[PDB]
């Protein structure tokens, strides 16, 4: 008894997405959907036990039992929904099988970019400096660093929500003096950055 | 074979 | 909430006095399901009376048939007695040959 | 909802651990399961009121599952091995099997064969860029928690003595220090975004709060560094107008 | 033409242990599957020759379903002695009817689902298999408690599927006694009961299935009160037995005639003195 569904699914925010699920097993009486964070509590968002489509607000999940086939659709996609989602299956009595999961990954819109590279300072300057990448387009991908010396981290999402802003972010540090904001990113950049000293 | 859904009335 | 047990006492087989059979006393119609049945030659309680598997009617009303290997032997008595909460005093029914 | 205690734990090869789970009041029907890193919850043990109907899927004897009085769970894997390394999720449902199930926040267990290679991490805030404040009107502030060992942290921003979620971003996922170690440490970075008259306000106060996951006080510990307890490692950082 | 049943029974017993559940399932009118919690070790036990062909995974499966029924109502007779404020000194008892019926085509003709409490009607799946009939306020609460659970949805889904695929493949497996009509051995006898009048009897034995009729005839007339048909009952070898009686003036017992109709007779039977 198993089931399948894909590994990961990318949409743009305020696009609508499916995920696929296709289960194997000898008995059928009910196809559901989980949406889990990471490290989160896996949340129930709807059940099909006949064919048809269930509706739960800007979510929706359709059943064809002869095609042993079900679908998970999305509408008006929000940050909050980059989760991974779940398709189950119930065959009678109480034991329920659980997909591998599709990790759903939701672009952000940046109406106005405005890349630039940004020094930090510490309280106590006695541990190492820090280079912030910042304004950047979700069109942009960040890379990782050839020195061994040098950690980035992977670009996200921070949202102000009282000016109802959105801008991804990249954190470069290394303890070292070589280390300095120009020489700080390996990757495809924005060729009109800003680099103030 | 039997209903495979036992809930508690 | 309580019903009283139909009882009908037979043979499985015709009777003639020097063939065997299969004694049976059918008890119907009745809840709840704790009865008390018993098969009886002259007033005496027979030994290994097995019993068939608890089930019930439309109207939820329970039913089971109690049996033993008997031989109608010498034409003497023969009888059931039925023992439930409805009834006042145990219910024998003797056995008749014709029916 | 349905609660779980510890949320992370570390323990040595050998010792027994005890996994908590409280479903929701009234439910019938409760269910362990095991949730490997990229795959889902997968079937463990059944719970209708005290009676286990089934552990099947239990992968040994050493895996040991109560609920006595009907309602609170318990988990206990005895002898435990470094294939237990898991998250133990329990979830219930108000009437049987086939329903809608509610699931707790499940406990992270990692079993290591010792504790000599857990860490504390040490947290530092990095104040923002005047250029930043000059450039985008915006002042962002980075948090980083770095040589800490296992990944059981917990980051949480607190402004003014209140914890804040807006403008917030902690990485998914922390890197490994030394990527080719076997026992390698982790780090974790963080942003907090604020308008530039928000940062540049004195009266404002910022900290960034690691809450770590490690040894209790029955581990054994014999190093001459101090215990790597479960702790609260901090960084603070005030308004500055420059 | 044919159907699958399965009788429920969950009874409380104060002071004498734990809650007894007995599941008996049918195809027709034979016993195939019985199971009973009293047992030290309780599992599904074969009632026909037909079923013993099923392999181990099956029987386990069976068992698995029942022991989780065991606990399920030894919870829901707790449930219904709270919601009629019953004593807990009393003996209560659940019983459930569930099942499909076939045509003679061997299509779903009707699905039906029925659950009682001290032999009265409790709750019902209605004709719609959507929706439920509660009797009173108690039943109710239970109902709520189904709908959330989506019993009616999954329950329809058994009723027009497995249900019917397993009693097609119960039928294909036991044809040469399920499939296959015993006609009843049909004799009438001597009897008398007073010097002007007397009685005579019709016997209907070892017949399959158990729906039959046997009718009394005057030249042709049927007599509802003066016939003594006792009511039908199991010979004890999956056959039964039925027989009628009529109250008649002497020398008059020529022109009284039996009718027996069962399917077992290609058309009805008739037999004299």
């Amino acid at each position: 008894q198993s089931l399948e569904q894909p590994s990961e699914v990318t949409a743009v925010e305020g696009a609508i997405v499916q995920i696929n699920c296709t289960y194997q097993t000898s008995g059928f009486y009910g196809l559901s959907w989980y949406q889990q964070h990471d490290g989160g509590a896996p949340t129930f968002l709807s059940y099909n036990a006949l064919d048809g489509l269930e509706e739960t607000g800007r979510f929706s999940s359709f059943l064809s039992r002869s095609d042993s086939y079900g679908y998970l659709l999305l509408q008006e996609l929000q940050m909050k929904d980059s989760a991974s989602y779940f398709c189950a299956v119930d065959t009678g009595g109480f034991k329920t099988i659980f997909g591998a999961g599709t990790r759903l990954f939701v672009k952000a819109n940046i109406q106005n970019p405005d890349p630039a590279v940004y020094q930090l300072r510490d309280s106590k300057s006695s541990d190492k400096s820090v280079c912030l990448f910042t304004d950047f387009d979700s069109q942009t991908n960040v890379s990782q660093s050839k020195d061994s010396d040098v950690y980035i981290t992977d670009k996200c999402v921070l949202d102000m929500r009282s000016m109802d802003f959105k801008s991804n972010s990249a954190v470069a540090w290394s303890n070292k003096s070589d280390f300095a904001c120009a020489n700080a990113f390996n990757n495809s950049i924005i060729p009109e950055d800003t680099f103030f000293p | 074979l039997p209903f495979e859904k036992s809930t508690i009335m | 909430i309580q019903r009283t047990p139909k009882i009908q006492v037979y043979s499985r087989h015709p009777a003639e006095n020097g063939k065997s059979n299969f004694l049976n006393c059918y008890v119907s119609g009745f809840h709840p399901s704790d009865i008390e049945v018993d098969l009886l030659k002259n007033g005496e309680r027979i030994e290994k009376v097995e019993h068939s598997d608890l089930s019930f009617s439309k109207d939820w009303s329970f039913y089971l048939l109690y049996y033993t290997e008997f031989t109608p032997t010498e034409k003497d008595e023969y009888a059931c007695r039925v023992n439930h909460v409805t009834l006042s005093q145990p219910k024998i029914v003797k056995w008749d040959r014709d029916m | 909802g349905v609660s779980q205690s510890p949320r992370y734990k570390v323990a040595k090869r050998g010792q027994d651990v005890a996994l908590r789970c409280d479903p929701i009041s009234g439910h019938v029907s409760l269910f362990w399961y095991q949730q490997a890193l990229g795959q889902g919850p997968e079937f463990l043990t059944y719970f209708q009121n005290e009676a286990q109907l089934d552990k099947s899927g239990l992968p040994s004897d050493r895996f040991f599952a109560e609920r006595p009085e009907g309602s609170v769970s318990t988990l206990k894997i005895q002898r435990t091995q470094q294939e237990d390394s898991a998250v133990y999720l329990c979830a219930s449902s108000p009437t049987g099997g086939q329903e809608t199930q509610y699931f707790g926040p499940g406990t992270r267990l990692l079993v290591l064969e010792d504790l000599k290679n857990v860490f504390p991490p040490e947290v530092a805030v990095f104040e923002p860029s005047e250029a930043e404040i000059s450039h985008t009107q915006k002042a962002t502030l980075v948090c980083l928690a770095t040589g800490f060992y296992p990944d059981h942290v917990e980051l949480s921003w607190w402004v003014n003595g209140k914890e804040v979620h807006s403008g917030v971003c902690t990485d998914p996922q922390p890197l490994k220090e030394q990527p080719a170690l076997n026992d390698s440490r982790y780090a974790l970075s963080s942003r907090l975004r604020v308008s530039a008259t928000f940062w540049q306000n004195p009266r404002n106060h910022f900290r960034c709060q690691v809450q770590f996951y490690g040894l209790s006080e029955n581990d054994e510990w014999t190093q001459d560094r101090a215990k790597p307890v479960t702790q609260i490692v901090s960084a603070e950082a005030w308004g500055r107008a420059d | 033409s044919h159907s699958m049943r399965y009788f429920y029974t969950a009874m409380s017993r104060p002071g004498r242990g734990e809650p007894r559940f007995i599941a008996v399932g049918y195809v027709d009118d034979t016993q195939f599957v019985r199971f009973d919690s009293d047992a030290a070790s309780p599992r599904t036990e074969p009632r026909a020759p037909w079923i013993e062909q099923e392999g181990p995974e099956y029987w386990d499966r069976n068992t698995q379903i029942f022991k989780t029924n065991t606990q399920t109502y030894r919870e829901s007779l707790r449930n219904l002695r709270g919601y009629y404020n019953q004593s807990e000194a009393g003996s209560h008892i659940i019983q459930r009817m569930y099942g499909c019926d076939l045509g003679p085509d061997g299509r779903l003709l009707r699905g039906h689902d029925q659950s009682a409490y001290d032999g009265k009607d409790y709750i019902a799946l209605n004709e719609d298999l959507s929706s439920w009939t509660a009797a009173d306020t108690a039943a109710q609460i239970t109902q709520r408690k189904w709908e959330a659970a989506r019993v009616a949805e999954q329950l329809r889904a058994y009723l027009e599927g497995l249900c019917v695929e397993w009693l097609r493949r119960y039928l294909e497996n036991g044809k040469e006694t399920l499939q296959r009509a015993d006609p009843p051995k049909t004799h009438v006898t001597h009897h008398p009961v007073s010097d002007h009048e007397a009685t005579l009897r019709c016997w209907a034995l070892g017949f399959y299935p158990a729906e039959i009729t046997l009718t009394w005839q005057r030249d042709g007339e049927d007599q509802t009160q003066d016939t003594e048909l006792v009511e039908t009952r199991p010979a004890g070898d999956r056959t039964f037995q039925k027989w009628a009686a009529v109250v008649v003036p002497s020398g008059e017992e020529q022109r009284y005639t039996c009718h027996v109709q069962h399917e077992g007779l290609p058309k009805p039977l008739t037999l004299r003195w």
